[PDB]
């Protein structure tokens, strides 16, 4: 009943102390990594047809 | 005092939501704005596995990029060969309400549990002949959800008995135990890094454990109903969720925050799965409405679907270079569609 | 061989589906004290039961262990043939130990709803067996039926207000055409087996159209 | 009159075709037709795909050009196909009859013995019997000899007519005792138009064939009236056994 109580003020007392950036910094990292990585996702850019072993290629 | 205990909670919930107030400086609506759109993907089904006689509740990838496993009511779990739709094993289940599968980093053995409260881990490799049951696993109250391989000798599980354990095989106990949910833990991502893992439950919220401590670090909200599935981004520093909610979102680990949202007003069914492409630009999110939506993370816009499924899509996957999506439905039919 | 392995193991799986798929299987609910316990005896995760009568093979899958949430877990017995669902007559003065003022016979009344009126099960049948009427008369000679039920008014019995149940619960069933209740009074082994055949003939004589 | 004999006889080919080939795709285009018991809609549904496209046109030919055939011994493979065809889809009625004859009183019993194992040999065995009684200036005139012309009319519809009825009585007073459920209505209009539309197409034919077999005379205005509606019935035959389930709708919105 009290056990747990003084857990859970325990718990918020060590989550609301942590460094936070801002989202901007936080979006252009990720928006910088696709961007980068962009070229070797074959979903996104299509492959040529040689080398897609689903589609036509050695099924090995 | 119970009061005490209540009004020392309630302030520090107001101090956490300041924090998170004054990191909001601009909405990815804005710094992604002048992006170039993916465009219109048009993906088309190369392969189709047939051989399930029932539901497909699960599969998984592995690192080879060229098989898989799946998991099935018809009490069987099959390893396929993408390239040649071969069976390369079939594997009696000792229950047949299975819910998960794995595959180990190495690819040696899998891994599977279900409504039996236990997690089996059956070797790929015995050195003599077929499959065995080389471990067994139990100390769940509940329902497993979820497991994964932490590497070749390691295991962290899921279940709804509100707990993640951390296992350590080849002597089946738990390490560590992770306990802080209010409700039914749905799904677990590991990190790539492999120190990190997140989890979602029907209390409507998300967490992040430190795998080598035991010690839960931040919580995330938002969701208006059960999280069903949920998944990191590639390079470690996001994830995203899916509810019953009918949407998506992305939340951010160093803001602390929910970034977007991906939903439609023509949407009413709740998300089953969700997975990142290879690069993470895209975000393919299975549905109830028998379908398979794609999304532009950077954008929030639908750039695809997946039609091909007569009953619910409850599982999807990509591969580690990229090549292919795989999904499983209701129907007992799996899809490659590279 | 990827081109010799599918066809010697799937040679393995039709021979295992039709081979496995002749069973009847049916999902037993109810309560902590409602006969669960009393009536697999006459006949951890999920329990399974075997068991064969005249030829016929039963599964019967026992889910009471399961504390967690329902609705995350009872979309996976879809397609049963029936549901098993047990009852306590006695228990129409006992208060439940976590919650007092409610009883445990209101209680159960609505977990007969939830899995009647279910969007899962909307053409399922149910078979209701309603237990304990032995000690049902020695309490209802003492302590009057009005305690739990306030509009039962009439002439207290063995047989007379412990029909009036039978109401009650049957009342409840709002599909009243595509589904039935086969109520019973635990010849307990018989009433599952006439009940059942009568659930595979009513199928068959809708493939023909004639229901 | 060339233009209607031609132009109504070709809609009986079309609806033939269209109506049977229709069901072949959608019992293998699905999951939830994928019941052992319906391949007797397959079977018999190529056994009224053959007569449509090669009895009817040669027939049609001999009713038409009104003089002789063209040909001398393709008449036996014409005259003896054409028997073949219409004597194995009234023979695949009993077989899907007497199927649900067993699955409504055996119920439990008949769990088994659904192996396609089972089903196999019926459709082998269906297709063996019309077999038999198939192949035992001048015009086509069918069989005149007074000890086939009676004989196979017995063998082929006035046999498997004793077996539809019966069968389909019986099934009725299972219904009537068994939902008592004020659906008395529903299941005597199914088992009305299941049994009238067979007997109205096929019953004048194999009755006035007989009567001119055992010296009697018929005008033959009416037996050309009765001999085309024998292959009415093979373009009915999807319609009737396919409408009233619910199954065979939704699949085929799956195509259409
Ligand atoms: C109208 N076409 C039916 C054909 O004339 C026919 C069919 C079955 C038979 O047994 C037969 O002797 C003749």
């Amino acid at each position: 009943s009290i056990a747990q109580a003084r857990k859970l003020v325990e718990q918020l007392k060590m989550e609301a102390n942590i460094d936070r950036i801002k989202v901007s910094k936080a979006a252009a990292d990720l928006m910088a990594y696709c961007e980068a990585h962009a070229k070797e996702d074959p979903l996104l850019t299509p492959v040529p047809a040689s080398e897609n072993p689903f589609r036509e290629k050695k099924f090995f | 005092e119970l009061d005490q205990l209540r009004q020392e909670a309630e302030q520090l919930k107001n101090q956490i939501r300041d924090a998170r107030k004054a990191c909001a400086d601009a909405t990815l609506s804005q710094i992604t704005n002048n992006i170039d759109p993916v465009g219109r993907i048009q993906m088309r089904t190369r392969r189709t596995l047939r051989g399930h006689l029932a539901k497909i509740y699960a599969m998984h990838w592995g690192t080879d990029s060229r098989l898989l496993v799946s998991a099935s009511q018809d009490g069987k779990l099959i390893i396929w060969d993408s390239y040649t739709t071969n069976k390369v094993h079939a594997i009696p289940l000792r229950s047949s309400w299975v819910m998960t599968c794995a595959y180990a980093p190495s690819g040696n053995y899998v891994a599977c549990g279900g409504l039996d409260n236990i997690c089996s881990i059956y070797n790929l490799k015995t050195r003599e002949g077929n499959v065995r049951v080389s471990r067994e696993l139990a100390g769940h109250t509940g329902y497993l959800s979820c497991c994964r391989f932490l590497d070749d000798n390691q295991i962290v599980t899921s279940s709804g008995d509100t707990t993640c354990a951390l296992w350590d095989i080849e002597t089946g106990q738990q390490t560590t135990t992770f306990t802080g949910h209010t409700g039914d833990v749905m799904s677990l991502s590991l990190a790539p890094d492999t120190r990190l893992f997140v989890s979602g439950a029907c209390d409507a919220s998300a967490k992040l454990w430190d795998v080598r401590e035991g010690m839960c670090r931040q919580t995330f909200t938002g969701h208006e109903s059960d999280i069903n599935a949920i998944c990191f981004f590639p390079n470690g520093n996001a994830f995203a969720t899916g509810s019953d909610d009918a949407t998506c979102r992305l939340f951010d680990l160093r803001a602390d925050q929910e970034l977007m949202t991906y939903s439609h007003d023509n949407i009413i069914c709740g998300i089953t799965s969700v997975s990142f492409s290879k690069s993470g630009r895209l975000l393919l999110a299975g549905y109830d409405d028998f379908n398979c939506n794609v999304w532009d993370a950077l954008k929030a816009d639908r750039a695809g679907v997946l039609a091909g499924h007569d009953n619910r899509v409850s599982c999807l996957g990509v591969t580690d270079d990229g090549m292919a999506v795989a999904t499983g439905s209701w129907d007992s039919f799996l899809k490659i569609w590279n | 061989a990827a081109v010799e392995r599918s066809k010697m193991i799937d040679r393995n799986l039709r021979e295992d589906g039709e081979k496995a798929a002749r069973e009847v299987k049916l999902l037993l609910l109810g309560a902590g004290e409602s006969g669960k316990s009393t009536i697999v005896k006459q006949m951890t995760g999920i329990v399974e039961t075997h068991f064969t009568f005249k030829d016929l093979h039963f599964k019967m899958f026992d889910v009471g262990a399961q504390r967690s949430e329902r609705k995350k877990w009872i979309h996976c017995f879809e397609g049963v043939t029936a549901i098993i669902f047990c009852v306590a007559l006695s228990d129409y003065d006992l208060v439940l130990a976590e919650d007092e003022e409610m009883n445990r016979m209101h209680e159960s009344m609505k977990l007969f709803d939830s899995i009647c009126n279910n969007k899962w099960f909307t053409d399922t049948s149910i078979i209701l067996f309603l237990n304990k009427k032995d000690l049902f008369e020695e309490k209802i000679k003492k302590s009057p039926l009005t305690i739990c039920y306030p509009e039962y008014a009439g002439s207290n019995t063995y047989e007379e207000a412990a029909a009036y149940i039978q109401c009650q619960f049957e009342d409840l069933n709002k599909r009243k055409d595509t589904k039935e209740i086969y109520t019973h009074f635990t010849k307990n082994v018989q009433f599952v087996f006439d009940a059942v055949t009568d659930v595979i003939i009513k199928n068959n004589l809708k493939d023909c159209g004639l229901f | 009159v060339t233009l209607t004999l031609v132009c109504l006889a070709g809609l009986l080919m079309l609806l033939t075709v269209f109506g049977n080939v229709l069901v072949i795709i959608a019992v293998f285009t699905s999951r939830a037709l994928k019941a052992p018991q319906n391949l007797f809609l397959v079977s018999l549904a190529s056994a009224d795909i053959l007569v449509a496209t090669l009895v009817i046109p040669f027939s049609l030919a001999n009713e038409v050009m009104g003089y002789w055939y063209f040909g001398k011994a393709w008449c036996e493979i014409y005259l003896a196909l054409d028997v073949l065809f219409c004597t194995s889809s009234i023979v695949h009625l009993c077989a899907i009859s007497l199927d649900r004859y067993w699955s409504i009183t055996q119920a439990i019993e008949y769990n088994l013995k659904r192996t396609p194992r089972r089903i196999k040999a019926i459709i082998i065995t269906v297709w063996v019997i019309s077999a038999v009684i198939s192949f035992p200036e001048p015009r086509c005139e069918i069989n005149d000899q007074k000890w086939y012309v009676i004989s196979s009319c017995i063998g082929s519809f006035f046999a498997p007519c004793l077996i539809m009825i019966l069968v389909y009585v019986r099934i009725y007073q299972i219904a009537k005792r068994r939902t008592r459920q004020n659906r008395e209505k529903r299941f005597t209009f199914v088992l009305a138009v299941v049994i009238g539309v067979f007997v109205v197409c096929w019953f004048p034919f194999f009755f006035t064939y007989t009567l001119t077999a055992v010296g009697c005379s018929v005008p033959r205005t009416l037996f050309k009236f009765f001999f085309w509606f024998g292959y009415c019935n093979s373009s009915l035959n999807p319609v009737i056994y396919t409408i009233f389930n619910h199954d065979f709708r939704r699949a085929f919105k799956k195509i259409l």
